[PDB]
């Protein structure tokens, strides 16, 4: 990814992701975008062209009006954790809500990377039509979707192993190296997908 | 449609 193009990403995700009002980390939500900038530029415009917006929190998900609905609901696949959306730190699929300090691993959710596996829903939602639930995509699943661990998640919802590959796809080099070696399958597919 | 991440 070159120069230009970085920027040309960034210039588009002006256009997608809002800032909270109020204090928050400015320099830790611009780290987020500059991660989100990696992702493929057709699918930024394609949200762009939706008018998705990535919402960067200060807080909890559940304390934006839109999502007060979800408060003491337990996100799908989420069973038996204790936690509710209350705790979750990201959201993705119609929208997309963020919570800025909780992008690692660790931080509230097992995540690569919070931001691209939210976001990797949406794309797979908006963009392409819930690629993730397509036959094609539910065969390569079958074969791969215990291969990059938390496998009574990502081996049971087809939409969480696509938008976790997502995220290895995207998130770095080491990442992406990772998933071609786990899910030849399934990086053989983005890889095709972003042409 | 609404999802979380990894647990
Ligand atoms: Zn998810």
């Amino acid at each position: 990814m070159d120069s230009t193009t970085i920027q040309q990403n960034k210039d588009t995700l002006s256009q997608i992701v809002v800032f909270p009002t109020g204090n928050y980390d400015k320099n830790e939500a611009n780290a987020m975008v500059n991660r989100l900038a990696n992702i493929d530029g057709k699918y930024l415009n394609a949200l762009k062209q939706n008018n998705l917006k990535i919402k960067l929190l200060s807080g909890k998900l559940t304390d934006e009006k839109e999502y007060a609905y979800l408060k003491g609901v337990v996100p799908k696949g989420w069973e038996g954790t204790g936690k509710t959306w209350d705790d979750v730190p990201g959201l993705g699929g119609s929208t997309v809500a963020l919570r800025i300090g909780f992008s690692n691993k660790g931080k509230g959710h097992d995540a690569i990377n919070l931001e691209l596996h939210a976001t990797a829903h949406a794309i797979d939602h908006i963009v392409l039509n819930d690629i993730s639930k397509s036959a094609q995509f539910k065969q390569i699943f079958a074969k791969e979707g215990r291969s990059l661990g938390n496998v009574n998640f990502l081996g049971v919802y087809p939409e969480e192993f696509f938008a976790e590959s997502f995220a290895y796809y995207y998130l770095n080099q080491d990442t992406n190296s990772k998933l071609k070696s786990a899910c030849p399958q399934t990086y053989s597919f983005l890889q095709n997908l972003a042409k | 449609e609404v999802n979380a991440p990894v647990p």
